Parts: structure tokens; sequence; C-alpha cells
């Protein structure tokens, strides 16, 4: 029944403190030891540290001179903070239950892991994104260019078109943008009868545009 | 810090195979590793403790071996829903550490990609930026080499490559190529190419504007 | 500052199945432990607060700090690279002295 709830900015400026907050559901904050985790796609799964409400706390020595991670039994959470943070911290942030001999599954086994959330270190501001046809089975899509952060939601025909649909990954530009592209595969005879339409929905900047795509 | 190295980093079965992971330390680490499983969008779930003990709700195909520096992870008969990330975790020393992990993807027989162009908008031009697109649909395997080409000169570090990861039904990949060019750069030449190099192509095909 | 030794180095008795070492930690004292198989340690009581409703027990390995309170007697240690150790305490206000059941079972010899 023991719940952990993750929370915190998903975006951090450099040079700034990243605070992070894991929330304890049905059950006490005093009798276990909490962790914090971090993970990207080229340095992997990696330990943070540990902390206790009444045991001193132990962190990563590749960490240690900017992290402190504190447990605050009356407000029932763990605090993360990750000082002088800079582009190399961006990663998903995981809070964990760290086992013993008698409390988890066992001695240093992390069984309870939160949602995870995403941070992202940018001083890149919200701004909204310019949508472009790609003209034409036929291949038909969308541009959705410059735009930060992250993510964009692109479906085509409100919803209605599934198959063929492929959105991929955002890549980041050198201005520090970020560059989307929404692709479909359509028979060449529905060219002319059927009309297509993305619809490229950014909640940061609160942007919704519907482009018409046809040769 | 205790080194912990996993082989293969990427792994391609089938269902109904037996797969075995890996997981090598830099010193004696004892019985003191746990394997963890994870797949996309979740936080790695643990599967087996104390390097062969199994945790309860996991199934019995899963299975732990190994003491000191050799360690593997057996799933005798892959299932639909095994296809995931596994890490090892050592617990001897710290700071803790945990393996690269061995991303168990589905293999299948080999598909051609179908190349597609798109040359700039209307109404990007007016914008004053150009962007060419190269979409290269469902293909397998993963590997595949995309060269852009403004005429007969090769181009170097002006575009940005992206794949969709293995797709539910057919366990295709697609990947996109977006070469950036200012309105200035775009207007002084005509010819555009994408060269695609692919395991299901004979000779690598160009697709051209 | 002289420690009073508890244990020996050729007995695995009170560290070993169910059973615990009792220590009588008294302020601007020290008391350190032997056992087989064991890294020998050194519980000191370091600050005790008016009531008393904080204590301040630092172990150490030939430290990590632990606190002891009447609402949380009973605590887990971890010694990185030794493994754990329990302190079950008997917090009985400001007598200058904590009485604790420590239990070894889950530690060990770093090598």
């Amino acid at each position: 029944e023991v719940q952990l709830l993750e929370s915190g900015p998903g975006l951090v400026k450099p040079s700034e403190t990243l605070s992070l907050t894991c929330t304890v559901s049905g059950g006490s904050i005093s009798d276990f030891y909490w962790s914090w985790l971090r993970q990207s796609p080229g340095k992997g799964l990696e330990w943070i540290g540990y902390a206790h409400s009444r045991v001193s706390a132990y962190y990563n020595p590749s960490l240690k001179s900017r992290v402190t991670i504190s447990v605050d039994t009356s407000k029932n959470q763990i605090s993360l903070r990750l000082s002088a943070v800079t582009a190399a911290d961006t990663a998903l942030y995981y809070c964990a239950r760290q086992g013993t001999g008698t409390t988890g599954v066992s001695e240093d086994s992390f069984d309870l892991w939160g949602q995870g959330t995403k941070v992202i270190v940018s001083l890149a501001s919200t701004k909204g994104p310019s949508v472009f046809p790609l003209a034409p089975t036929a291949a038909l899509g969308c541009l959705v260019k410059d735009y930060f952060p992250e993510p964009v939601t692109v479906s085509w025909n409100s919803g209605a078109l599934t198959s063929g649909v492929h959105t991929f990954p955002a890549v980041l530009q050198s201005s520090g943008l970020y560059s989307l592209s929404s692709v479909v595969t359509v028979p060449s005879s529905s060219l002319g009868t059927q009309t297509y339409i993305c619809n490229v929905d950014h909640k940061p900047s609160n942007t919704k545009v519907d482009k018409k795509v046809e040769p | 810090e205790l080194q912990m190295t996993q082989s293969p980093s990427s792994l391609s079965a089938s269902v109904g195979d037996r797969v075995t992971i890996t997981c090598r330390a830099s010193q004696d680490i004892s019985i003191r590793l746990n394997w963890y499983q994870q797949k996309p969008g979740k936080a790695p779930k643990l599967l087996i403790y104390d390097a062969s003990t199994l945790e309860s709700g996991v199934p019995s195909r899963f299975s732990g071996s190994g003491s000191g520096t050799d360690f593997t992870l057996t799933i005798s008969s892959l299932q639909p829903e095994d296809f995931a990330t596994y890490y090892c975790q050592q617990f001897n020393s710290y700071p803790l550490t945990f393996g690269g992990g061995t991303k168990v993807e589905i293999k299948r027989t080999v598909a051609a990609p179908s190349v597609f162009i798109f040359p700039p908008s209307d109404e990007q031009l007016k914008s004053g930026t150009a962007s060419v697109a190269c979409l290269l649909n469902n293909f397998y395997p993963r590997e595949a080499k995309v060269q852009w080409k403004v005429d007969n000169a090769l181009q170097s570090g002006n575009s940005q490559e992206s794949v969709t990861e293995q797709d539910s039904k057919d366990n295709t990949y697609s990947l996109s190529s977006t070469l950036t060019l200012s309105k200035a750069d775009y207007e002084k030449h005509k010819v555009y190419a994408c060269e695609v190099t692919h395991q299901g192509l004979s000779s690598p095909v160009t697709k051209s504007f | 500052m002289r420690c009073v030794g508890v244990g020996n180095r050729d007995f695995v008795e009170g560290v070993s199945g169910g059973a615990w070492v009792d220590l009588v930690l008294e302020h601007g004292g020290c008391v350190t432990t032997m056992a087989q198989g064991k890294p020998t340690l050194d519980f000191e009581l370091t600050k005790t607060t008016a009531g008393g409703l904080e204590y301040t027990v630092v172990v150490t390995v030939h430290g990590v700090t632990a606190m002891i309170t009447p609402r949380s007697p009973s605590v887990e240690v971890k010694l990185p690279d030794y493994g754990e150790l329990t302190l079950d305490c008997e917090p009985r206000s400001g007598t200058g002295h904590l009485k604790c059941k420590v239990r070894m079972e889950k530690l060990r010899i770093k090598g």
C-alpha cells in the first residue's frame, strides 16, 4: 500500500538549484531509507544517494559536492537539491525506497519506485511552433519547426487517422529550438478526394495549429 | 567506483526463445547482485535479488545465476510482455552501481525502406528558412545510412536524423532526416538528392527533385 | 578517549542467530564491540537534549550518526561497505546514559 508521488519543475535554468519532491502515501516515512536515482540515454541508470529521518545521509562521490537529500517527517515528503545545474544534469529523475534487512524486499534493492520526473536543463524561452506542410501508396506530412519546450501533440484529421501515422522524436537545432516531423502513408487514389489536416498542439505556449496538406 | 559491464547492449529475439543476459563485475561482489526490468515510460521493476532469489509475483520463467564476477539472467521461454530493457545492480560496495542495460527487441525478417523526398514549402520559404525532409518508411534492421547531396557535392553538418521506436504491429523502424539551409543557399542550387543505404537494398537508392 | 570493550574476536555469541549485544552508552564515554567475522565498532553518545528528547549516537568502524528519540527508539543504521545494524534503544530521560540492544546480524567485513 505505500506509494510514491513525484513533483517538481520540468524545466530548470542553468546554474540554478534543481528541487524535486517525493511524497509518501499510505505509510510512515520514518521507518524507511529513501533514495534518488536518474536516467539519461547515454549515462544510463545512476544512483544519486540515500537519506533517513534519523540516520545521516550518504551520496555518490560524483555528485556529493552539489547534492542534498532531506527527509521531512512533518510534511511526509523527501526532497532532492542539486546545485550549480548544467545540461549534463538533464535526466529522468526517480525517487525510490532503498531496502534493508527488515524493510522492503531485500538489503540495498529498489522495490518501490516513483512515476519519474523529466527534468530539462536549459535557458531557452517558451516559443510557439511554426507548422509547414510536407506535400506529396503516397506519403505526406507536417513539419513542426522552431519551438520550446517539449512535447507537441500531433494527430491527423482530429484523431480519425491512425494507420500509417509516424510522429518522429524531436531534434535539438543549433539555435536551441526543437524540430519535429509527422508523416502518414495514404493511398495514391485518395489525393484529390480525401482532405488531410495535421492537428498540432503545444501546451506550454497554448498554441493549436491545423494545416491542410495538398499537392 | 565498482564498474558493471552488461553484454550485449541490444538483443534481438523471438517469442518462446531462451534468452541469457550477462553481467560482469570488476571486483568480487559475492552474491550481492539484483536484476531489474524496465518497460518504455515505466520505472524499473525488481525481478531477482541476492543473485538468484526470485521476487514475489515474478513468473517462474525468470532465473538468476552467478557468484563473484560472472552473473546471468535467464528467461527460459520469452513471452510477448518480456520485451524490455534489463538492468543488473551491485550492492557489495558504495556507490551503488548499475549495468549499461540489455534492450530486448523483437527479431523480424529484413525489410527495405520506402524513400520519400520533401521539398521546402512556399510558406516556409517566405519565413526565411528552407528545410528538406527525407523519409525512410518501415525498415528492418534499425541500421541505415543517409547521405545528403546538393547536386554532386556531399553535405556534412547541416542535417539532423530521428528514428521512431520499433512498431508494435509490423516490428519496423522509420527514419526522418531534415536538411536545413538558408533561403539564399536554397535558391542558388537546383539538384537536391537523398542517398539511402540499407541491408534490404542490393544497391544504395537515391531520391531527388 | 579509552573505550569499554564488549565482545571477543574468537566468539560469535550475541551477533549470530537472532541474538543481540546490550550496551550502556555513557555521555562523554565510549564502547567498543568485537565479534568473529564482524568489523570492530566504536559506539559513542555525542549529544543529549533536555528531556532527553534527542540522543545522538555515532557509530565508527575500525562515523555514521544515528538519532534516538522517545517516539522512535529503534533504527536500522546503514554502514556503507559493512552492511547494517539495528539500535533498539531504551530512552529513560537525562540519566547521563542510554541502554541499547545492538543487532549485528546484518554486519560484514569489507575485506
